[PDB]
RNA sequence: GCUUGAGUCUCGUAGAGGGGGGUAGAAUUCCAGGUGUAGCGGUGAAAUGCGUAGAGAUCUGGAGGAAUACCGGUGGCGAAGGCGGCCCCCUGGACGAAGACUGACGCUCAGGUGCGAAAGCGUGGGGAGCAAACAGGAUUAGAUACCCUGGUAGUCCACGCCGUAAACGAUGUCGACUUGGAGGUUGUGCCCUUGAGGCGUGGCUUCCGGAGCUAACGCGUUAAGUCGACCGCCUGGGGAGUACGGCCGCAAGGUUAAAACUCAAAUGAAUUGACGGGGGCCCGCACAAGCGGUGGAGCAUGUGGUUUAAUUCGAUGCAACGCG
């Protein structure tokens, strides 16, 4: 797999939902590193950026609200 | 009686029991139908067959409410909730979507300790 | 005094069944040749969903 | 539950009698019902030998114990029919 | 979970993905908080894992059939 | 190619499954155990019936011959 | 067994009239080693199944069974601790054996004078709906249908046909 | 004097490291209200329990407490205990690149001091869920238990105490040296970053194996290999980490620590069997599907017992009892 943060030159920002979309699943959890095939140090970012937006209401906890 | 169109159709499904409540778009109950009121007692309640009997004496004694179309909410990993819409799609529904209620809490109380 | 039961082949099948119903989520105590372990694994994925359906 | 007494060699007095009837009638009523039960008795030159063989609803069961005065014999044959019983009656509750 | 769409549907998609997440975390949380052993199940788990794959790796040589 | 005493299981025809009941076999309907009537491993007048489009069952017969 | 689908041998048909399924019948109340006089007790019983019925005496016969066969059939197991039974579906091979058998154990019953005439009036009562064979046909698809809803795991009857 | 050991400074880097404050969502419970009615709940089966006084279910609102799904990774940080939502404030350590600086400032450490899971104790709050004690229902020959229905301390917070754990890597700390492989994580250098690329370089960590070691199991550059410095500890098993005395503690108790007596063993690892209410596979009148019996009766025959002058002797689970 690829790492798509690796092949940027990024430091992941909670605000781009449109990539963090790509990285929560359709029931609001997130993906794990082995079927996204991240980098571990961005993971981490990632999971503070999704629960961060999930804080900001820019993405959903779950789908029963 | 009401004359209702569409209704909402819960699905408590647990390990014990399988209750069937057909509400409407609202939340509140027209009518609804248990697992264990079926005839069936004790760990024969536990059986998908005692869940389909009790879809289909809910999907009727909800006739008189006219329901053509309903959704269907299922809550429980019971031994149900599979054989009880297969019991609603032959009861004569029309099944607009199929969601699951089932409460996943973001660990919070403490769970019994129950086995040995 | 006869012959074997269904030569292996849908024994291999109801061991797979057995085997997968009672737990086992090995999927480690087939047999080796291949039209016997495709089968001991064919009992064992139809008996996940009769786990699933049941407790 | 009838005990039926023998003894090879052994000259079963009534007095022995009594204590080993009474021994399996407090064992039998202790752990499981059953229907019948021999006991043997031999005397080798040195080893009194006891064996006993119950016949409960599972089936047989059966066990031996030498001793030093025939008495001794008798109490572990019947401490090792107790044991074997406790095993037979839950190996068939198994619930 | 949430399964919507056209004439065929309702059936496979749903008992997939509902059986899949539904069952794994309710069986696991209905009982035993446990605080321990899921520190010794996760280690038996992947202990197990390693011995699977470095097992099958080299049961890769020769079975003689 | 296996008579499982309900019927005879022709499969002719590119894997086309399970085939003719104990029911028609002849112009006599039970006592009839297809083994004693007609054989093993053999190609016969068999025809169809009915196709199951579900299910995957066509059900063919063999009473359809002239006898009566 | 373990092993032996086992090399089956069949019977002889019977003399009086083309059927397998009426000698089938006669080594059912063939008891104690002794074919001829059960056979006297078959044509002494279907005759007057025939005059007490009008019809013909193999279809009096065939239809007087065909409501005392069965189609589903119970098998007791246990898990656990419960026992209950099981409905597995009757083979059409032993449907028609284990109606025989009950239709022979309802006339070793009933006591009249006679077996021809016991097993006569059973036979007719069979045709009727009315004896004793259909009330045990009854009580074995009460309590299969009853506990019916018990369709599981290995232990019998694979996939179909 | 010197700079390699040690330490300081300039840049960054990652991290459930700690203390304080705040906040978010799901769920559980309760309360108020609506719809609705005959069950719910529970088990291997059941009952105790709750429900026609309207339960269980479903919807709306509110309260309160606790824990933070997914990410979650034989991943990370910490001296150890341990630390998982998110944000802020205060703060410790580690790591690496390039230099500069001090100049042996180092290692270990009896006594001492500090930290130290859970349970518990004291004071004051708080109390959702769970849950010792306790009650009841089962189960059982009995069942002060496992199972079920409830349920109080406690679990939570603030401040003190206790100072023990299978506090475990059952492996004291520090330093040096000694073949390899596959990974994880975290920096960094060069070159065609021209493509998730190639070649090196430090730290921490997981597994497999080399010599070597070990009683074997196994350890194996993070050693249980080869050595060096310092400390703690052991000297047969039981009595016993117990008694008496000291010290600490509100108590529970902790620490230090015997002896009389008694035995010829106790033990570690591995082996061959046997066994398991361990597993896999195959088979058997083993079960299932049936037919006919025994056990009730009379009689025959054998045995035990009792009797007798003698009731000759032997055979006694299966494998003695129409047996010699």
């Amino acid at each position: 797999f690829c790492r798509f943060t690796a092949e940027g030159v990024q430091e992941i920002d909670y605000k781009d939902i449109a990539t963090l979309k790509n990285y929560i699943t359709e029931s609001g959890k997130i993906v794990p590193s082995r079927i996204t095939g991240t980098r571990a140090k961005y993971q981490r970012q990632l999971a503070r950026a999704i629960k961060r937006a999930r804080y900001l209401s820019l993405l959903p906890y779950t789908d029963r609200h | 009686r009401k004359q209702v169109s569409d209704g909402v159709a819960h699905i408590h499904a647990s390990f014990n029991n399988t209750i069937v409540t057909i509400t409407d778009r609202q939340g509140n109950a027209l009518g609804w139908a248990t697992a264990g009121g079926s005839g069936f007692r004790g760990s024969r309640k536990s059986t998908p067959f005692a869940a389909q009997v009790a879809a289909e004496r809910c999907a009727d004694a909800v006739k008189e409410y006219g329901i053509k179309n309903l959704e269907v909410m299922v809550k429980g990993p019971g031994p149900g909730r599979e054989s009880t819409i297969r019991a609603l799609n032959a009861a004569g529904f029309r099944i607009t979507n199929i969601t699951d209620v089932t409460p996943i809490p973001h660990n919070g109380c403490r769970p019994p300790k129950k086995r040995r | 005094m006869k012959r074997q039961k269904r030569d292996r082949l849908e024994r291999a099948h109801q061991r797979g069944y057995q085997a997968g119903i009672a737990g086992r989520s090995k999927e480690m105590c087939p047999y080796q040749t291949l039209n016997q372990r495709s089968q001991w694994l064919g009992g064992w994925r139809e008996a996940m969903a009769d786990r699933v359906v049941m407790a | 539950m009838q005990l039926n007494i023998t003894g090879n060699n052994v000259e079963i007095t009534e007095a022995l009698r009594e204590f080993v009837t009474a021994k399996f009638a407090k064992l039998e009523q202790y752990f499981d019902r059953i229907n019948q039960v021999y006991v043997v008795l031999k005397v080798e030159k040195v080893t009194h030998t006891s064996d006993a063989t119950l016949h409960v609803d599972g089936g047989e069961l059966h066990a031996s114990a030498e001793g030093q005065d025939m008495y001794a014999a008798i109490d572990g044959l019947i401490d090792k029919l107790a044991r074997q019983l406790t095993k037979h009656k839950d190996k068939l509750k198994q619930h | 979970i949430k399964v919507r769409e056209n004439e065929p549907f309702d059936v496979a998609l749903r008992r997939f993905k509902r059986s899949c997440e539904k069952a794994g975390v309710l069986a696991e949380v209905r009982r035993r908080e446990f605080y321990e052993k899921p520190t010794t199940e996760r280690k038996r788990a992947k202990a197990s894992a390693v011995k699977r794959h470095a097992k099958k790796l080299a049961r890769e040589n020769a079975r003689r059939t | 190619s296996i008579t499982d005493f309900g019927i005879f299981i022709g499969l002719d025809g590119g894997i086309d499954g399970l085939v003719h009941l104990s029911d028609i076999s002849w112009n006599v309907a039970g006592e009839e155990a297809v083994r004693e009537y007609k054989k093993g491993d053999e190609i016969a007048a068999v025809v169809l019936q009915v196709d199951a489009e579900r299910e995957r069952i066509s059900l063919g017969v063999k009473q359809l011959a002239e006898d009566p | 067994p373990r092993r032996r689908v086992i090399g089956q041998r069949k019977i002889l048909p019977d003399p009086k009239f083309g059927s397998e399924l009426l000698a089938k019948f006669v080594n059912i109340l063939m008891v104690d080693g002794k074919k001829s006089t059960a056979e006297s007790i078959v044509y002494s019983a279907l005759e007057t199944l025939a005059q007490r019925s009008g019809k013909s005496e193999l279809e009096a016969f065939e239809v007087a069974l065909e409501n005392v066969r069965p189609t589903v059939e119970v098998k007791s197991r246990r898990v656990g601790g419960s026992t209950y039974q099981v409905p597995v579906e009757v083979r059409p091979v032993r449907r028609n054996a284990l109606a025989m058998r009950w239709i022979v154990e309802a006339a070793r019953k009933r006591g009249d004078k006679s077996m021809a005439l016991r097993l006569a009036n059973e036979l007719s009562d069979a045709a009727e709906n009315k004896g004793t064979a259909v009330k045990k046909r009854e009580d074995v698809h009460r309590m299969a249908e009853a506990n019916k809803a018990f369709a599981h795991y290995a232990w019998l009857s694979l996939r179909s046909a």
